[PDB]
């Protein structure tokens, strides 16, 4: 469903720019998403905590390191 | 971004504290393979007295990280990787994840950089 | 790099993404995109001649030139 | 619909007469774990005398037959098939393709049903 | 069966009528190929028997490979 | 240039649509024929049987083969 | 339908009649490959004082005859006969010709049938 | 624009640090004529210890290089060739390039000059 490829170019919408996302590379208007640009690339993801995260893994370690 | 070879991401889930300071000063984006995911998950059920602990906290990172399947694209990559470097058994895991990083023009991280700089073409930080 | 936040929109009722200027490409700049699994990822095309020669250079060169066979 | 085992892949890829004949009766989708495909990459250039042949048929078995992405829903049922049977190394890469023979709930044709009586609800068919 | 006509315009789009004795049926998904003056169309899906007698038209291998994950 | 797409209705006549690099254009006199699974498209320039008849009566060259 | 070898249509050209005969009994589209039309425009000019001649037949060949192109659907076609059988520079041009046959799923009509038959696939029609 | 002869193309795809430099210092498109393609597709399983790694690079080369089909246009040029030039069965694929060439009013590439200069029109780049 969602592993797919596209092609497209940069448009104006509004005063911004954007790019267009076919239908299996979408994600659904209700999803708040995650757009990190490094260099030229950009990668899109849902937005679901940062890596700063959750008490850091502050859980209780296992006994044997890894 | 960067991808997390799959034994960085066992030192974040069994909390390493001398890669998870260098995870956190990363300023891209951190992807994980549903590959590594696979072995993690195995992981937690290696030693049953630990799998209570391990589940805990893979599922922890599960909540956040976002998933890079292993989809044609990648495995794209995977049969340009052999047709350069030849096929290898033992790496064959290991580039099947390198070969997401490259399909997504992304830096791959790993404690064994040497095994990977047969592939062409790929971003890699030694830790 | 940098970093935001946001959804997509309907614009032609086809889904987009609206790009702020520290996260834009520039115009009429052609792009790929793959989606796989959580991740989109969106780059621009490398399909000058100087990309090509960086790829062919960082793969194994055979071991000879073939001769053409005329 | 059927997923072929790796190895039964190999045997229809290179031709064996007791593969072709019985997959032509098999009725409905007929799919390949793409970590099949993975495997199958790795072994065409293996015999180089035979590379330009194994090329061309692993390219018509990938025309035809649908590759399955590994995605969150197979890494879910490698999860339970991990927890119902205990972890093993040797058996990861034949669960994970056997994860996505239940995930798509098809019957998986292999030539070693044997060593998959382990998995709850696989569905297997013995050559 | 042979036909002639010429071509008309459908939703923003070029297309072809296939009269009754040339028509594929309904949901068929075709593969069409231009190439200079000819348009050919054909069914895109094929039966595991076509796949098969593909692979019988072609060379096999001089081997059996071994799955090397198993060893 | 190759395309797939999928038979549609119009009127009492099955179509298929040819997208713009494969399409004819709009006063292009067509010939269909269909031979098992494949059908084959050209535009209507004369038939074989009146192709050969125009030959026989052409003088021909002195040898074949060039 | 049918591709014409490029002999068949320099017989065509030249007036042949035990060709022009057959040629008409056949019932389907009967297309030209643009490199047998190459042949041809050459042919036309190879004898000077037989070049008036076969260009007015030639003309009216071509007045009346689809012709196919050589496109990338054909030169797949061609590497996959190059992987199923080995080179052959002999055969370049003719397996060039009947890459276009294969691509359209025509019938190859020709003098020499024993040339073409390591083509897999091909429907050959032997003249 | 420009049009690569096939054995300059041969010489890009099989790692020539000279002609590789020289390629990447042109202006404009680079292209190929599908001619050429077929003769590249022709030379990957040659020698089959390297059959994987000239896949691999005429893939990529593939993937950016424009490929001419060989169209009507062409073989106007091809006739227009034989008419003025005159017939010559050793250079009918030469021509068939440098048709490619003329019809899309490129400079062609090329280490045979020679054989090209009764080819009135065709822009030349002779290394």
């Amino acid at each position: 469903h969602h592993h797919a490829r596209a092609t497209g170019k940069t448009f104006r919408s509004g005063n911004s720019e954007a790019v267009r996302l076919p239908r299996d590379l979408a994600f659904g208007a209700d999803v708040e998403l995650t757009l990190i640009r490094s260099g030229d690339v950009l990668t899109i993801y849902p937005s679901k905590g940062s890596i700063a995260d959750l008490v850091a893994t502050l859980n209780q370690m296992p006994r044997p390191d890894s | 971004a960067y991808v997390l070879d799959t034994n960085v991401a066992i030192h974040l889930r069994d909390g390493d504290p001398e890669v998870t300071t260098r995870v956190t000063a990363l300023n891209g984006a951190i992807l994980l393979s549903i590959i590594s995911r696979v072995e993690l998950e195995g992981g937690v059920y290696r030693e049953a007295a630990q799998a209570g602990l391990r589940r805990s906290r893979l599922d922890v990172m599960l909540k956040v990280l976002p998933v890079l399947d292993f989809d044609g694209a990648a495995a794209d990559e995977y049969r340009r990787i052999v047709e350069s470097a030849g096929y290898s058994r033992r790496k064959v895991v290991d580039r099947m994840i390198a070969a997401q990083a490259l399909a997504h023009r992304a830096t791959f991280v790993t404690f064994n950089a040497d095994d990977f700089r047969d592939i062409p073409g790929l971003s890699l930080l030694a830790w």
